[PDB]
């Protein structure tokens, strides 16, 4: 009988529920249409704003609701269309229609899936306007790897998973260092960092195109110890040299072998070389240890790479999973 | 076009090199803001945005107008 | 047509919690006589009571968005905080009657949620204690009815960035005075700590124009001067100028100096607490208790047609 209930009732009108695309504890997954235009589809996520969680409602679900909002409008951010209660007081998002599932599947579709350089460079030109439309809003994502990657229709690749996202914290405004999938953390948020920047997110970018090119994760760490390790080992030895006062990091840890000096642009070239100097140039300067060095989304943008040949495939062109 | 014609560019102000307050110098100076790359140009960046964002925004006309 | 302007009005602020003051009054005595109708037949299933008066129903939003901001300054609240959840207070209750759901619950709701939306996610248990509330749960109720009534617009604009950003530009011009600055600064921002949230301003004017009407009382040199530089290097400075000063009148209201006349024991037991009692007859008796309207609520959707403890 309330005025906002009656009003939510008419949102939750406009969209048809279907088939039910994903299960889950934390949220359901349906595919909807609008009854003004049953061709116009649509995805409906169903937050069970009860998901085990004694503290309310689930940070998850409220970073979603303000950033997806905030960055609402550009072309490779998942789009929130609208949002509505349920019935049973449950948190409704009424999101973007992305049937070609996500990145990861098509890298681990090794045997059906074949890419090349070109799509990487279009893939990865997704990516960076992505965060680097997240940073120009002030919002850090913390939480970019190739899973969180969904892939529209017609092949334009969206940003989407923003559980973790937070805002551009003020000077002296401590950050949590417990973000980003380890596979992808930074060596400041290794260290525990608790005033960091847009850099972190920049170096998890880096391991997405790192991961692109080799089909595999490139720093695997199962503990963060073993990430510490493995960054020692396959980009270099953060020091005093390289990067003064990381060993006052609240967390700084080293595995006190010989250390290994910092592999430059060259050293990369064997592995990586499948996108050339010019993307070596862009991957090495994604993974700098110190992040003040450490490229940003906009420098980014206006790297050579892009412009340089092969042209990047156009959307339509891109591979499709199997 | 890099920015897949989305670049902000602002119109009434600039964020140039000599903005600075002195309430930032105390953490410049911080180990743990210069270590752990807190970005300083960006919450300059951010303020002045916020400082301009919608100044000649007349909300009541504009509503009443629709 | 500047970039920053059109960047600024694909805001939910703009677009959904942004009216001219003749919408605002409209949705507001539309939203009290809607919640008369309603509890009116509801009492029925004869004499009725005497209802709040829309005036009276936002005389105790603002009393109690003045508590809810002490709650904050007593607890060490960030400013982003406080603003925050003073606005969710506000917003809900434009949406939703007082005479509807509980004030004085929805008062502590509103900073819990605020924190959530600023990126504080405490734990429920260690934020009652902060407030001497012995039973979490009677907060925890109420925050999704809140989200609701915000219409889920979570991300909140405050000027306190924007006034340090005002003061860098300042600070270029060879002319201007660094302690003349610095006094301006301090002042603007108790007034925009207080003026602008126990009044209308967030709902007629923007950040920058509520920013620059906050230094135009503390210094109005230094608010003139700036937005003359900016049009300097037309018709719109002159509208914009127009704006502020209809900002500065409507924060004049209820400056800082206000904190002591919204704390003081005899305006409360004059202006109040009459108030307050004729709330205590004629509130919704449904939905005043937040702990319960969740019990049935999750109940009602749990067991559809499966009960055995009705008796008639």
């Amino acid at each position: 009988p309330d005025p906002v209930e009656q009003m939510n009732e008419a949102e939750k009108r406009k969209y048809i529920k279907g088939k039910k695309l994903g299960e889950g504890t934390y949220a359901n997954v349906y595919l909807g249409h609008s009854r003004d235009d049953p061709n116009f589809k649509v995805a409906i996520k169903k937050i069970k704003v009860q998901a085990q969680y004694k503290d309310g409602m689930a940070p998850d679900a409220v970073r979603e609701l303000k950033y997806l909002r905030e960055l609402r409008g550009h072309p490779n951010i998942i789009g929130l269309i609208s949002v509505f209660s349920s019935k049973d007081q449950n948190l409704n998002l009424v999101l973007e229609y992305l049937p070609l599932g996500d990145l990861e599947m098509l890298i681990r579709d090794v045997e059906r899936v074949r890419y090349g350089a070109a799509d990487i460079k279009a893939w990865m030109g997704m990516l960076t306007r992505a965060v680097w439309w997240c940073h120009e809003n002030f919002i850090l994502h913390r939480d970019i790897k190739p899973n969180n990657l969904l892939i529209a229709a017609d092949g334009e690749v969206k940003l989407a998973d923003f559980g973790l996202a937070r805002s551009f914290a003020d000077p002296g405004r401590r950050m949590t260092a417990n973000v980003i999938t380890r596979w992808y953390r930074p060596p400041e948020l290794l260290f525990g960092a608790r005033h960091y920047g847009g850099a972190v997110d920049i170096w998890s970018v880096g391991m997405v195109f790192a991961e692109l090119i080799i089909r595999s994760p490139f720093l695997p760490g199962n503990t963060e110890m073993e990430q510490i390790t493995l960054i020692c080992k396959h980009i270099g030895t953060p020091t005093e040299e390289n990067w003064p006062g990381v060993s006052k990091l609240p967390e700084w840890w080293d595995p006190m072998e010989e250390p290994i000096p910092v592999w430059g642009k060259d050293a990369y070239m064997a592995r990586f070389g499948a996108v050339g100097s010019e993307g070596v140039d862009l991957l090495w300067r994604t993974l700098q240890l110190d992040p003040k060095k450490r490229i940003t989304a906009r420098e980014m943008l206006e790297h050579r790479w892009w412009r340089t040949d092969p042209k990047p495939t156009r959307k339509e062109d891109l591979p499709k999973k199997s | 076009d890099p920015f897949g014609g989305m670049e902000f560019v602002p119109s009434r102000y600039r964020v140039r090199e000599e903005l600075n307050h002195p309430s930032l110098d105390k953490y410049r100076i911080d180990q743990q803001h210069i270590t752990g790359g807190y970005s300083f140009l960006d919450y300059i960046s951010r303020a002045m945005f916020e400082a301009f964002a919608g100044l000649a925004v007349f909300i009541e006309d504009e509503k009443e107008a629709g | 047509i500047a970039s920053e302007d059109a960047r600024y009005r694909q805001s939910s602020q703009y677009e959904l919690w942004s009216f001219s003051p003749s919408q605002l009054a409209s949705m507001r005595e539309k939203t009290n006589a809607a919640a008369r109708a309603r509890i009116t037949e509801r009492l029925l299933s004869p004499t009725l009571p005497e209802f709040l008066t829309p005036a009276e129903e936002l005389l105790l939003v603002t009393f109690y968005t003045a508590e809810l901001l002490r709650a904050g300054d007593h607890a060490d609240m960030s400013d982003e905080i406080k603003a925050t959840a003073a606005t969710f207070f506000k917003r809900f209750y434009i949406t939703n009657s007082i005479m509807t759901y509980p004030p004085q619950e929805m008062l502590l709701v509103a900073l819990f949620f605020g924190c959530k939306a600023e990126g504080a996610f405490p734990s429920i248990s260690d934020f009652a204690k902060t407030f001497g509330r012995e039973r979490p749960e009677e907060i925890l109720a109420g925050e999704f009815l809140l989200c609701q009534g915000i219409r889920f617009a979570l991300d909140v604009k405050h000027p306190f960035r924007a006034l340090r950003g005002a003061i860098m530009e300042l600070s270029t011009l060879p002319d201007v005075e660094p302690a003349r600055l610095v006094a301006a600064e301090q002042r603007a921002r108790e007034i925009l700590r207080f003026s602008p949230l126990i009044t209308d301003a967030y709902f007629h004017f923007t950040p920058s124009q509520i920013m620059l009407a906050a230094l135009s009382l503390a210094d109005r040199g230094l608010a003139e001067r700036l937005i003359q530089d900016t049009f300097h290097y037309s018709h719109v400075r002159d509208k914009v100028l127009g704006t502020i000063e209809a900002c500065r009148d409507m924060l004049s209201k209820e400056l800082p100096e206000r904190r002591e006349h919204w704390n003081n024991k005899t305006v409360y037991k004059a202006q109040i607490q009459p108030i307050r009692k004729k709330l205590n007859k004629c509130r919704d008796p449904d939905r005043w208790n937040l702990v319960e309207l969740q019990r049935i609520r999750r109940e009602q959707a749990s067991r559809k047609g499966f009960d055995s403890d009705d008796e008639g």
